[PDB]
């Protein structure tokens, strides 16, 4: 998984099919990943946010979640 | 050798008084009419091609649909409604929804969120179902004219004469050699209602079909024009998931290319020489004007009826019409006695002859083209028949 | 008896240098012309039907809903969305809507809930409005020849010989008995624009309509194709009612076979006989190949300008067509004087006879049949008068 | 002066034993031939006019929507769904939304309230895009014939008799004066395939165009038939606001007249003569049968193929057919030597003429009129030739 | 008003006209009708929940509710 | 600004661009007017509510507002 600060504010995620239940360091924080219909990069890729939850709150329908950094987003590849 | 060239009878020309000779033929798709004069050579007559060069594109449909660059855009119970880019974009699916939301997905009060997802829909490469339709005025209808030998791919025929006619364009004059100048009037007419019909085509087996007006229009698929970027009722091919906290999934629906085949079985197969769209039907009615010339014709006795037997039994053509071949024993050349009756009522006549004089020639001859009406019907070439069954008229398969 | 027959004019037809003799006849939809040769028996020539015997389907729509199986499915606020196995199945109308949850209908958390109602759409028997399209080809027009006596309706008519033509069928040889060998070339008319043509038909007054292509599938109404089981836009006659907590009622938009019929009422009613739809409008330009006879030519002198009088006033035909009837107190048999003015030009001549040849003959005769340019205009059959004012082209009432 | 009257040829006529004669024109819109009898004055034959008189109203789309009464109705997330009168009334526009509710606009539980706005849907005055489909058969074909002087507007020129033709009315006799009375058999025929046309006219430059059908029904803007008071698909000029407590705004998406002008242009402009919707392009194949006279023909010889020179070079007519113009320096009268070949084949003859007999006259002649197959072709008039580019068949521009 | 176990784990009770405003016993439990857009059955029918509602808690925008037994719906024709 | 009492029990206030940011008296209380996209009138004219908030209670998305008086509603034309 890369991590990258894109032309707005928000810190996105670039992850494959490898990056499935690991965690990855974004800033001063860190950032789970669980989805599991990840494959490799190309055209047809979904985008969304990484749900920045508060200390010891436990991740409600969500697979990605961030810790101690705000304003993050995970995208990846569908050709898989 | 082997020609299908029918010679002309007495009753289709009229010699006046001042000289002039007017001839009237019946030129069907590769049917030939032999036409001779007293000392002139004989010449052959026949329309050669009906086709339309590369018709306009009506509409194009989408069979696998190219989804790329997906976003989804999410906020709490109390904040405002969720806003995407693509929203307000062309060539882009965009759904709303409600996503529950709550401490997990950190937002302070438990309800119910604004969520939005937007992909941006496209086609696939090398899978389009693009539509022609036929501009009646613009089908040109070509008729060749050459003397009753073989010559090289190269080299041209000796004596040979195109003149080429449209609905608009009817009259030419063509020097003839011997026969000097004739004024040919052809009278164009096509063997497919060009009004409800469209050429479906599909990127390069059969690859083009002859499909109906009605049935192209009604396609559940996302379709565009000519020119366009962006495709109109994308959301065909894109079915979006449940509303998640912050996700929600764009499943595409696959390719359709199957499914479109399977209802274009038994559909007439289109025919396209490179840029020329051909029609296999329709004929050419012509009034050959002659002067200074005495014209030899050569009226038909009628076809032993007892003497036939089928070459090729009774068959669909492909374009509406039924095809027969015939072999006769008896004495040649001679006019052949084909008629038709419907089952029930052996009096009256329902055979409609594409071919104008089915003949047994000299050499070759027995081909008879026509139409019949639906349902049981009996086909009598003389003595020998046929039973044949003609299908009801139809647009297509359900999609 | 009472015979309409016109005996055919010696400008008509010309005899050749040969023998040959082209006679040229002009057979509208029920005209009859009579060929007579010197020493053959008369001969009557007309034009017996137009039609095409079961075209194809485009559309059905439906007019009165079958709902069946409706389902309701409710989900509390803090829940997941309601889901139910028809709203990814055919055939199925179904609603997405928000719910007041609460205690009282036992939820957790006081909200909006996810609910969702389908119900099962289809058409009532009986009630479907269902659409033909012609196929300008495959149109019969039947050509019957008798001699100028009356027979049993199981025993057939000696002498008599049929014919049939269309747009690619238009050369066949009859054996006229006393004429011999006779080629006949019948040119293909409609009298109608059947590219711009549906034929809307009810389940068994009239049940069946020549409607307007556009009108037609403009008809904001359910609709679906010849073997689809399911309907497109069938939430056209299906209403949701207001989201309760745990039911969402569906309502019945009712029958609308009455709102069809009022806005069909004017529009010209179809011919429908079993399986032949008819056309009443139209002709067939023949050109008749005759050898080794003399034709006998009666031409024509015009009838006496003041003594006409109104059998039947002018009226419309049913066929965007004006139809007549006159008697005349003078010597017969004559050519009618008729010809027609637009309001404000009384020297150009608007009248566009439908009859080639109107003609007051010995028994019967008078019957006129014109196209007129739309306004107030004034038909004259010679000194006689009548003004008529033909209405405007248009598609059909709103619906 | 300046006639383009073509003498009429010994092929065109044929003489009876019985004293017949049957002339065959080929009168094209504009043309005129010229038929002259032994002793009897010269006649010029033409067609005047093809047009149809206030066709139907297809569709009428509306550029500028005309958006009024306005009203927002909403309720707190415990009370019940927010309803409008609006909601179930014709020609309106309704939006059905959730809007983030509490104390700060008055309601007792903090959520999602129910919101509905409703705007009446309408069209702003002149600015209409309506549509109008001809009738085949109810196109008037006007046939005048004059002798070969000067008369004043409101007086009638002597010897001048108008005859009109539709496909339905073919048959006519006129009494033509020294003539005595002639058989007219017109047959019709449009240039333009009425089927795929529709004429776009905008409310009172060009004002009318000649569009394509499936161009004109894929138009993305609201549509109305003439006589319904509401629009269908009023939604597409409608765009509404995010949401507010109780606040929910409209906004219209603007004037779609400058829109379609850019997609409307090189699309072949609409002739309108008041009510008469005129075709710039067609022609009439008429028949003529004359008694008790001898007919004048003289035939033509070919000009001189060196001496030809470019009038005006060959350019787009502005409806599908190539125009262009020559000066003759050699010996007049002669019949024009014009063909043409597609690059590649400088031996098959491509060229489809709309005049059907091409001569440099006395006074004046040297206009061609053709019909060419798309791509680079090249026009050969003797020895005198022009490249010309033949673009390929299109509906219109992406809209 | 006919109580059956259908092919799920819901129980399905099949009421008429007749049975507005009246109460059947399903189960343990006690079920009440309220429906009044009722008639005789026929394949024009609507389906809903009965919801389930707790120990004197009053039935708020209902037409049918049930006492001590969980998974009940109610199936009516609208030919009457 | 003009008020008036409709064909319904509701208190309708036509105003326009020159009441904008202006206060006007309705019946036994007051009505606030914060439209900005305010006109002449016209046809093309939006008709919404003007919620009745209680003592001391502040504004929260929305630009017409209501003291001491319930059912009253706001409408403007747009033609400026």
């Amino acid at each position: 998984a890369t991590v990258r600060k894109e032309r707005d504010g928000s810190t996105v995620i670039r992850a494959e099919g490898k990056d499935a239940a690991t965690q990855v360091r974004v800033e001063n924080g860190t950032c789970v990943i669980l989805a599991t219909d990840m494959g490799s990069w190309c055209d047809d890729s979904l985008s969304y946010e990484c749900v920045t939850i508060d200390q010891g709150e436990e991740p409600v329908d969500v697979d990605c979640f961030c810790r101690n950094v705000d304003g993050v987003y995970l995208e990846y590849g569908r050709c898989g | 050798g082997g020609s299908r060239c029918t010679h002309l009878e007495n009753r289709d020309f009229v010699t006046g008084t001042q000289g002039t000779t007017r001839v009237t033929l019946v030129l069907e798709l590769g049917g030939c009419v032999t036409i001779t004069a007293e000392g002139k050579p004989s010449m052959d007559v026949w329309l050669d091609a009906i086709y339309q060069e590369n018709p306009a594109k009506t509409r194009e449909y989408c069979l696998h649909a190219k989804l790329s660059d997906t976003k989804v855009a999410a906020r709490c119970p109390t904040m405002g409604p969720a806003t995407l880019a693509e929203e307000h974009q062309g060539g882009t699916v965009c759904k709303r929804d409600q996503s529950d939301r709550g401490d997990g997905n950190h937002c302070g009060l438990f309800g119910k969120g604004s969520i939005v997802a937007c992909v941006k829909a496209a086609c696939e490469a090398k899978k389009k179902a693009t539509g022609h339709v036929y501009d009646a005025n613009k089908i040109v209808y070509t008729v060749k004219v050459e003397p009753h030998d073989y010559v090289a791919a190269n080299e041209t025929h000796s004596g040979r004469k195109t003149a080429s006619f449209t609905i608009s364009s009817e009259k030419t004059i063509l020097t003839m050699g011997e026969y000097g100048d004739v004024s040919l009037l052809c009278r164009v007419a096509s063997g497919v209602d060009l009004a409800q019909t469209v050429i479906l085509e599909l990127d390069k087996l059969p690859t083009a079909w002859q499909v109906h007006r009605d049935w192209f229009n009604d396609l559940a698929l996302p379709w565009k024009h000519e020119g366009a970027q962006n495709w109109n009722n994308a959301e065909r091919l894109v079915e979006f998931g449940a509303p998640h906290a912050v996700k929600m999934d764009v499943y595409n629906l696959g390719d359709q290319t199957g499914v479109l085949l399977k209802a274009l079985a038994g559909v007439p197969v289109a025919h396209i020489e490179g840029t020329k769209y051909h029609l296999k039907s329709g004929h050419v009615t012509c009034e050959v004007g002659l002067e200074k010339l005495k014209m030899k014709g050569l009226t038909y006795t009628m076809c032993d009826k007892t003497k036939f037997t089928w070459k090729r039994a009774p068959t669909d053509s492909g374009h509406d019409t039924v095809v027969m071949e015939v072999t006769f024993s008896g004495t040649k050349p001679c006019r052949i006695p084909v008629r038709a009756v419907a089952h029930g009522s052996p009096d009256v006549n329902v055979a409609m002859l594409i071919t104008p004089n089915p003949t047994i020639e000299n050499n070759g001859g027995g081909f008879i083209e026509m139409q019949l009406p639906p349902g049981d019907n009996i086909i009598y070439v003389g003595e020998l028949s046929h039973q044949w069954f003609q299908k009801g008229s139809s647009i297509g398969g359900p999609f």
